[PDB]
């Protein structure tokens, strides 16, 4: 009944791919074109209910939206952890080198 | 003629919200066409007061005050956010951003400390309907999101946490894991607090108002490790409307 | 080229009390 | 183990053509590396950004690619974000911006070859220490 | 108990230093 | 705190008995002279 | 860098500020010299 | 027989069993005022926030501490370089929380150490003695300076002054190690030297002395008992000591003049201390040991360890570490 | 009496000698001057921060205003070569008179001219010396304000604009603000005299204190001690040694300090950025970086429950998070553009951080004053490459070294000087013990 909300959230897609509404921010440099504009957008963006609902961002230019395509395979989406995305922890999770 | 930081610094004015002469008592008029924003929300608490725990059953502890020891640390400040008309012209201020967190902790008689995070997370505070104006007696209830007083990466003192650290008692190796769970399984809080604003002040030039303030919120459990007291905060507050 | 002026400067020194011990002066 | 040919041939541009350094060249980038990067670049991290490396194969997913001289020399005179999308020349060293960075004042053409070539041979010996931190220390 | 038997064992030595200082057996010249 | 409970014990010893054997020779030492 | 028209010097320079040392060095020498009186 | 200088005469007296001097009337208060905080403090203060971060270290005997863990904690991170008497807190609740303790012991008791010092140069002249006493002790005094003040002053906060306590000590000097990597620091090395050289001179003095004393007594008393307090012979054969440490080594490697050999005997641990305490005080402004990380390498530049590489390795471990939730950027800068 | 080792001391009561000893050394001061400095130009590259080259006089020159330009961009070095020359030149001139006068000239002054000549008992003869030394002091206190005013002023690092070299018009003359800095606290927040923050302070502190020293020169040529003065003080030359000692290492602590802390007289442009600068400096960059990725840094709380990037300090004003909040009375111009009066500004923070802000954090944060003994830059885990330790650090800790002997000296010298004042120096009259005379303890 005591459950670690971190280590079972390893045990989801967010511990395969980048977490359209939890992964850090830094995870969008693993993949070409998204950092910084896009992860900006994503991050602000968020949540979302499918990975799909990051095309209907208002203002992406028609580039954006190829990029994004260009990696759907790449996102998922899993319930939002509080634990994961109070203190800012998306913009800054403490961790750097 | 405001004053400048080296006026200010060192003094503890800081940490005060700004004032509204007592001379203002108007109205801040209210064009349910035209919006309006807050570009600024001071909270200065006054008194922390902490609920006992009466042990019995049919005595209903009361609150005691408490003794501040983190110092003149306190105030939430530079608060903005969306003020809105509903349709039966109640207002609803949401906010947006801020610094709308303090540390606090706070002395009970016998010596035990009380840490909490004083805060107006993600507030949305609504009037009575049918306001068309802000006045002496226009009241906000609302409530805000209170999260855990540490976030994730704190490591308690034998290096355990929840996003980060250890996940047994390792000083123990052998020892019976079921007795220290509690101790060992981090968890995030997430709770919400009721806060109640009393306009007394109004000055229907600027758009600024001031008045009293009431919130009631849960202390820090230190990530689920013991059960959080109940805190009641009292105090003051400043803020400043502009047509959006 | 650092000896084409310094090694000059360090024998300075020691050729003073080299020409005043060798003349007895009141060293 | 030495500093073989193989291991100062580095890509020239995205075509796939190479280009083999002298010891001369990469031992002259060393230095203008230093001179120049080294204080927020030291084994090719970036402390004022830890989030972006030199590693080939961040230099890679850049936009546009930079693991080569071409990217690299470019990078160097016109720096941009990772994705390409805005010029950052205001707040990153480059010829574009030597009269803010005076450093790069003096910094010729076959300089920043041999800087690129730097950054492109480095991991080739250091492996995972080279954009790896602390750890690999 | 045991804060009870570390500030005794002080107190021992404080004491100790009293009579140390002032009950020595006086120096005595030849 | 969850301490060793003979440890009281102990260190009281550990003064007493070595402090009588002090204390016995010196004050046979002052009823000689 | 020195101005052109000295140019010359620059490896006498590097030495220069050394040459304080050596008075203190030099005390040494003409104390061996008078048999440390 | 006026008033001021009968209270002048017995300030100055040679004839109180314990001197007090001018020097004694500022030390006297201070250390008293040092003293009766830290023993209260050390027994009954509730945590400190001593990182600034409100985690508060629990220092003293009653909240669960022993003679071995227990400390008056350095006052708050918070506070910085900040004087913070009582009377600039709310409250004692408040002062206490925030460290104050640790400030007025600190300054009461260097305050009266170094009067301390002061009253070894006047005892010095009211006897006729020769004055310089005090100057060995200024070795000490300038250590004690170092960990409570100076490096204070030059990280900027009186929470990375050394704790009072045991542990609290050896948490000082492991964060010193990665921050300042001091073992490798040459003025370290010379303390090190002066006290492990101090420790040595003092054995062999002590049993060079005790192999010639001259036979006074018999095998059922104490030697001890073959010297009386101010007898005009002294009690050894020095020429004899001469012979056996001579012999040991070589003649020219020994004194025959008791003058130089106590002179030696004091100048080596005072000097050395000098110098660690000045290590101490110039780390304090980031001056720091010999770094060798990756000093060599080979001919294609891989990275070939040494020694000093391992202790970068232990270093790393200490650093990352040491005050774990206070850091929220890459660099420890102070 | 006195050995080899100690053989400086047979100059005691040489007045003639002793004036050469003083000649040449005062001769090693300038060469070391000259020579230092023409070392450091020879060695200079302008298009590197002077603090990237090891230099601690360059900067000196640079502060009065010559060679620099706005921003402190080097412009013209001839002044600093000029400056190098004319020291080492007139260290010879200097040579010439100690090596004279040590070696050649009257051994003792006193018989060839009683202008000269002196005795260290003669009290007038003593405060006439030091009157004289006095009005000169007051001279060269002068001659600074004489190049802020007018000839070409001074840099300033607060110069709005980046900093440059200004003249200063309006010296500040109010006795409650050049004598306040000498009552506030020396601790933070406060700083004692090194706080002083504007060239205004310091150049009319210097009109007080030349005023002040030639007022007293004229009042000690004129005097001679009164009697309370008389019998508080020993009256020769090592008495005077020590006193001179210790005054020596009370100065050597405060230039340590100063340089350590002050950014105004010591500008960041030349020397680097202080301790503190440099930490707030780190702060800044990461909320910088942070925001543009769209954190808000305002609302942000950090592990420990404080904010992240912004927090209080215990008066209450808005200062950076993380350890750096030690560091929140740290000004600088860099940041002060920031400031409000409730401390950091959050809408300036959100909306008006100028490139040239985000450099210059940048730039301190990766030169903060931190290095190994053999220059390797950074914290002490770092690895070789970056060859740099902030001249801060070296003119720091040399000075709290040189500070810390001249006590152990003023300890040593005046310990002796009232032993051989009372005479017993050498030892106690076995013959007359004062302890023998004494009654026992017990
Ligand atoms: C004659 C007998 C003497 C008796 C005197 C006894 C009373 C005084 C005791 C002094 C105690 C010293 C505490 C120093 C604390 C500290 O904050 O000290 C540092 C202060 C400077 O304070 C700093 O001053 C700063 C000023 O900078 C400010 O202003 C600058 C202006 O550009 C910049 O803008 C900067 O960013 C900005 O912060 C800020 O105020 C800092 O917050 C503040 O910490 O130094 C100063 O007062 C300079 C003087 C410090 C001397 C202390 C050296 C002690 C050496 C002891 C040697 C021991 C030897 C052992 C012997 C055996
Ligand atoms: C047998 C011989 C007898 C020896 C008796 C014992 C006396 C000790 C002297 C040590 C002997 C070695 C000295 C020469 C080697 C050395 O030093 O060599 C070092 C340099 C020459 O080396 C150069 O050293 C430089 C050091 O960097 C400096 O220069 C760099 C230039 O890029 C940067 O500017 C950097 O920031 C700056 O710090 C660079 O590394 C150069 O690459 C390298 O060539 O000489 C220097 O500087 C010389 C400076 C001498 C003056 C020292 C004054 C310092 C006072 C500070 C007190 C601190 C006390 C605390 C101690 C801890
Ligand atoms: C700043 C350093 C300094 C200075 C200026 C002096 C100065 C002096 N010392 Mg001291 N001394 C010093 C350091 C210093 N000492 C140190 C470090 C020691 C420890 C070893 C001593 C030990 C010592 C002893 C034991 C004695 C002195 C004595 C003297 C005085 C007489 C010396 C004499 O006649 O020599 C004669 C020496 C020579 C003839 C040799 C040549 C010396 C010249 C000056 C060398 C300079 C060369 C230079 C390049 C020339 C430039 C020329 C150009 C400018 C024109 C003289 C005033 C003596 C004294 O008090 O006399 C009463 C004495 O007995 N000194
Ligand atoms: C007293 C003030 C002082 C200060 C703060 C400095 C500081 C500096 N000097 Mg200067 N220097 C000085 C006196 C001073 N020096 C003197 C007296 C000389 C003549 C010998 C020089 C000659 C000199 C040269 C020739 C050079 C420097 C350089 C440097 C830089 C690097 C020093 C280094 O690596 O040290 C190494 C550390 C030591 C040798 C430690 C000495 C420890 C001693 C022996 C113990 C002392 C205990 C007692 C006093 C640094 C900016 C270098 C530089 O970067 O130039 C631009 C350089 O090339 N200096
Ligand atoms: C403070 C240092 C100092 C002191 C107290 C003395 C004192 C003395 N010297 Mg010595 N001397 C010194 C420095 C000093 N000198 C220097 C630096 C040199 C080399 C230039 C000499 C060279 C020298 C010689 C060759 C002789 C003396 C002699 C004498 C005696 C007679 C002086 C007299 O009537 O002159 C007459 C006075 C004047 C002509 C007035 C001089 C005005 C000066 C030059 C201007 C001062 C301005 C300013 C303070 C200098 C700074 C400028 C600079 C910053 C650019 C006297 C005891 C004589 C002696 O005793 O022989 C037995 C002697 O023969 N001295
Ligand atoms: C190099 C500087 C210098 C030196 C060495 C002397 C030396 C002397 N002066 Mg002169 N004086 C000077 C500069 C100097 N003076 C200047 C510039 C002036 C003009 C203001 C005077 C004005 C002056 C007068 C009016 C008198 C002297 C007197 C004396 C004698 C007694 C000094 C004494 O007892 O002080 C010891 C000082 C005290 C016992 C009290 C000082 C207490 C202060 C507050 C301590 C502060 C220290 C603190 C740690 C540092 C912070 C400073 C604080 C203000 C913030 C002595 C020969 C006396 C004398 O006999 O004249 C003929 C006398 O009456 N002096
Ligand atoms: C203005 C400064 C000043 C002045 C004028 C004097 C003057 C004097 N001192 Mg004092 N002294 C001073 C500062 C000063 N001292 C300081 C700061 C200290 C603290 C350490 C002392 C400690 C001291 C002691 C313990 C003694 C004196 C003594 C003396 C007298 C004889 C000294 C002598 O001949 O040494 C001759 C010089 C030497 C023997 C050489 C010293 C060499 C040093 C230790 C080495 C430094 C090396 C350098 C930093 C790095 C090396 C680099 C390498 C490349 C060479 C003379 C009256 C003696 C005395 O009381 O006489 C009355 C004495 O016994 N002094
Ligand atoms: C701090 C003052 C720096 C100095 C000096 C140099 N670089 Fe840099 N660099 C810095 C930052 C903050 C960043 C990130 C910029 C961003 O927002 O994207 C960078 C980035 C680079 C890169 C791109 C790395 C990648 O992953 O694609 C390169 C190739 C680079 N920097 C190279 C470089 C060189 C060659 C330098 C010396 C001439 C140099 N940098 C100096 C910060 C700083
Ligand atoms: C500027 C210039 C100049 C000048 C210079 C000079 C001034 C010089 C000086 C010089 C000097 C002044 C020198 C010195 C030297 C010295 C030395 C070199 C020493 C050595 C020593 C030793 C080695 C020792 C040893 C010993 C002894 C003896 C005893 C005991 C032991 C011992 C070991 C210590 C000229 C002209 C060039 C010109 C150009 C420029
Ligand atoms: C007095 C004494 C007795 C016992 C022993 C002890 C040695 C300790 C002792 C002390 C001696 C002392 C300290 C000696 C002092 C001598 C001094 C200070 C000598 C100074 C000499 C200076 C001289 C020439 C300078 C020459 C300058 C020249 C050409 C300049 C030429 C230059 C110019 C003009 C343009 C730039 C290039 C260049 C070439 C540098
Ligand atoms: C010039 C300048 C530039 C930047 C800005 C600023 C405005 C600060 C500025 C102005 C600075 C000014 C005016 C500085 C003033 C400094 C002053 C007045 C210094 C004070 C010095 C006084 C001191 C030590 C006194 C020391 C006293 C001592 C030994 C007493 C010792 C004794 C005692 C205590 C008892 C009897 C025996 C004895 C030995 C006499
Ligand atoms: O507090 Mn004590 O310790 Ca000198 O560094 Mn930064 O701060 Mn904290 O960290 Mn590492
Ligand atoms: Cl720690
Ligand atoms: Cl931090
Ligand atoms: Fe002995």
């Amino acid at each position: 009944e005591l459950v670690n909300v971190v280590d079972e959230k390893l045990g989801t897609a967010y511990g395969e791919k980048i977490d359209l509404n939890n992964t850090n921010i830094a995870a969008f440099i693993q993949y070409r074109g998204l950092y910084p504009t896009l992860a900006k957008l994503i991050v602000k963006n968020a949540p979302y209910e499918s990975v799909e609902d990051v095309l209907n961002i208002p203002g992406l230019t028609e580039r954006q939206k190829q990029i994004l395509r260009e990696n759907l395979e790449h996102f998922t989406v899993t319930e939002v952890e509080t634990a994961l995305v109070e203190g800012g922890d998306r913009y800054n999770n403490g961790l750097y080198k | 003629q405001t004053l400048t930081y080296d006026d200010i610094v060192g003094t503890g004015l800081a940490n005060k919200c700004p004032t509204l002469d007592d001379t203002a008592r108007g109205a801040y008029p209210i064009d349910s066409s035209q919006t309006y924003r807050i570009a600024r929300l001071c909270l200065q608490p006054t008194t922390f007061l902490v609920k006992e725990e009466p042990k019995n059953k049919r005595q209903e502890a009361e609150f005691v005050p408490t003794k501040l020891v983190t110092r003149e640390t306190t105030s939430l400040d530079q608060i903005q956010g969306e003020l809105k008309v509903n349709s039966d012209g109640s207002l609803t201020f949401v906010e947006e951003d801020g610094i709308d967190f303090q540390p606090v902790t706070v002395q009970m008689a016998g010596g035990e400390r009380i840490p909490l995070l004083f805060t107006v997370k993600n507030l949305v505070a609504s009037t009575q309907p049918n306001v068309t104006s802000i006045t002496t007696s226009t009241d906000f209830k609302g409530e805000f999101n209170v999260p855990s007083y540490r976030t994730a990466n704190f490591l308690d003192p034998k290096g355990r946490g929840l996003a980060s650290g250890y996940d047994s008692a390792i000083a123990l190796p052998q020892a019976k894991e079921e007795e220290l769970a509690r101790a060992n399984v981090k968890r995030f809080s997430l709770t919400k607090g009721q806060i109640s604003l009393n306009v007394a002040k109004v000055d229907g030039r600027t758009g600024e108002i001031a008045g009293t303030f009431e919130s009631e919120q849960l202390s820090d459990d230190d990530m689920g490790a013991h059960e959080p007291h109940e805190v009641k905060i009292q105090g003051v507050f400043y803020a400043s409307i502009e047509p959006a | 080229a650092q000896l084409t002026m310094i090694a000059m400067i360090g024998i300075a020194g020691p050729m003073i009390i080299f020409l005043l011990a060798v003349r007895r002066g009141n060293l | 183990a030495e500093l073989t040919p193989e291991v100062l041939t580095v890509p020239l541009n995205s075509e796939g053509k190479t280009i083999t350094l002298t010891e001369k060249q990469y031992l002259e980038g060393k230095r203008l590396f230093q001179y120049a990067c080294a204080s927020c670049h030291v084994g090719g991290i970036t402390k004022t950004n830890p989030s972006l490396d030199l590693r080939t194969e961040t230099l890679a997913l850049a936009t546009p690619p930079r693991d080569n001289i071409e990217g690299l020399v470019d990078y160097m005179k016109n720096p941009t974000t990772y994705d390409g999308e805005q010029e950052i020349a205001e707040v990153h060293p480059s010829l574009r911006s030597a009269d803010i960075f005076p450093k790069m004042r003096n910094l010729t053409e076959k300089d920043l070859v041999a800087i690129a070539g730097h950054i492109l041979v480095e991991p080739k010996i250091l492996g995972d220490k080279w954009g790896g931190g602390k750890v690999y220390y | 108990m045991e804060t009870i038997t570390y500030v005794f064992i002080f107190a021992c030595i404080i004491a100790l230093f009293f009579f140390a200082i002032f009950f020595r057996e006086p120096p005595r010249i030849t | 705190m969850e301490v060793n409970q003979l440890g009281l014990i102990a260190t009281a010893l550990f003064v007493l008995v070595p402090s009588v054997f002090l204390i016995i020779l010196y004050v046979q030492t002052e009823s000689q002279q | 860098k020195l101005p052109e028209a000295y140019a010359i010097f620059d490896p006498l320079v590097d030495v220069l500020p050394v040459i304080p040392v050596l008075f203190l060095a030099l005390a040494f020498v003409w104390q061996a010299a008078v048999g440390f009186r | 027989a006026n008033l001021w200088e009968r209270f002048c005469n017995w300030v100055t007296s040679t004839d109180n069993r314990l001197y007090v001097g001018w020097f004694g009337v500022i030390m006297i208060p201070t250390l008293l005022a040092a003293t009766i905080c830290f023993v209260i403090a050390f027994i009954a203060a509730p945590p400190v926030d001593i990182d600034g971060i409100r985690e508060p270290v629990s220092g003293s005997l009653l909240y669960g501490n022993n003679i071995i863990t227990g400390a008056v904690v350095p006052s708050s991170n918070a506070i910085g370089l900040h004087f913070y008497p009582i009377w600039e807190a709310a409250s004692l609740d408040e002062w206490l929380y925030n460290g104050g303790p640790y400030q007025l012991i600190i300054f009461h008791f260097l305050l009266g150490a170094s009067c301390y010092m002061g009253r070894q140069w006047e005892l010095s002249y009211r006897l006729g003695m020769r004055p310089w006493i005090c100057v060995a002790y200024s070795a000490p005094l300038a250590s004690a300076f170092a960990v409570f003040l100076i490096y204070p002053i030059g990280q900027g906060s009186f929470s990375d002054g050394m704790p009072l306590g045991i542990s609290g000590t050896f948490n000082f000097m492991i964060v010193f190690q990665a921050e300042h990597n001091i073992l490798m620091h040459p003025f370290h090395q010379l303390g090190v030297a002066g006290v492990f050289g101090g420790a040595l001179f003092c054995a062999m003095h002590g049993s060079l002395v005790t192999s010639s004393l001259i036979r006074e007594t018999t095998e059922t008393e104490s030697a001890n008992y073959g010297y009386k307090f101010g007898q005009e012979e002294e009690t050894y054969n020095i020429v004899a000591a001469h012979g056996y440490f001579g012999r040991l080594i070589f003649q020219y490697a020994s004194f025959n003049n008791s003058r130089s050999l106590h002179f030696f005997l004091a100048a080596w641990p005072v000097v050395g201390v000098w110098f660690t305490a000045l290590g101490i005080s110039t780390m304090a402004f980031n001056l720091n040991g010999f770094n060798f990380n990756h000093s060599v390498i080979d001919a294609k530049g891989n990275v070939i360890n040494t020694w000093a590489d391992i202790i970068n390795r232990a270093n790393l471990g200490m650093e990352v570490m040491h005050e774990r939730n206070a850091h929220n950027f890459p660099l420890d800068l102070a | 009496g006195f050995a080899w080792w100690a053989g400086n001391a047979r100059l005691i009561n040489l007045s003639g000698k002793l004036l050469g000893a003083h000649v040449a050394h005062a001769g090693l001061i300038v060469f070391w001057a000259g020579a230092m400095t023409l070392f450091e130009l020879a060695h200079f590259i302008p298009e590197k921060p002077m603090y990237e080259q090891g230099l601690i006089l360059i900067p000196h020159i640079a502060t009065l205003g010559w060679g620099v330009g706005p921003g402190g961009e080097v412009v013209d070095t001839f002044p600093f070569f000029v400056v190098g020359v004319v020291h080492l030149i007139s260290s010879a001139v200097l040579g010439f008179g100690g090596v004279y006068h040590a070696i050649r000239g009257p051994e003792t002054l006193e018989e060839y001219s009683s202008f000269f000549g002196y005795d260290w008992k003669d009290k007038n003869k003593m405060t006439t010396i030091l009157g004289f030394h006095l009005i000169v002091l007051g001279i060269g206190a002068l001659l600074l304000v004489a190049k802020a005013m007018f000839f070409g002023g001074l840099y300033d690092t607060w110069a709005p604009g980046g900093g440059d070299v200004r003249v200063i018009t309006n010296p500040t003359l109010d006795p409650r603000v050049i004598f306040g800095y000498l009552l506030k606290s020396p601790f933070g927040g406060e700083g004692w005299i090194v706080s002083v923050n504007n060239l205004e302070d310091v150049v009319g502190g210097h009109i007080w204190i030349g005023l002040i020293c030639i007022a007293g020169g004229i009042w000690h040529i004129l005097t001679t001690p009164f009697g309370w003065a008389r019998r508080a003080f020993i009256w020769s030359g090592e008495a005077y040694l020590s006193y001179s000692l210790g005054a020596l290492s009370m100065m050597g602590f405060i230039a340590t300090c100063f340089v350590w802390f002050n950014n105004t007289v010591y500008p960041s442009e030349f020397y680097g950025p202080t301790g503190p600068e440099a930490s707030q400096a780190q702060a800044m960059t990461f909320l910088i970086r942070d925001q543009k990725l769209g954190a808000n840094v305002g609302s942000a709380q950090g592990p420990t429950g404080l904010g992240k990037y912004l927090m209080r300090s215990p008066t209450g004003e808005i200062i950076f998070g993380g350890e750096t909040m030690r560091f929140w009375d740290f000004r600088g111009p860099w940041l002060e553009p920031l400031r409000g009066p409730n401390g950091l500004d959050l809408n300036k923070i959100k909306n008006d951080i100028q490139p040239w802000q985000e450099r210059r954090a940048a730039e301190y944060m990766t030169h903060a004053p931190l290095g190994s003994l053999n220059s390797v830059g950074g914290v002490a885990t770092e690895i070789n490459s970056v060859n740099f330790v902030s001249p801060r650090s070296w003119l720091a800790t040399s000075h709290f070294v040189l500070a810390f002997f001249f006590l152990v000296g003023h300890l040593w010298h005046a310990g002796r000087a009232r032993a051989a004042a009372a005479g017993f120096e050498k030892g106690i009259d076995r013959e007359s013990e004062p302890v023998l005379s004494m009654p026992s303890l017990d």
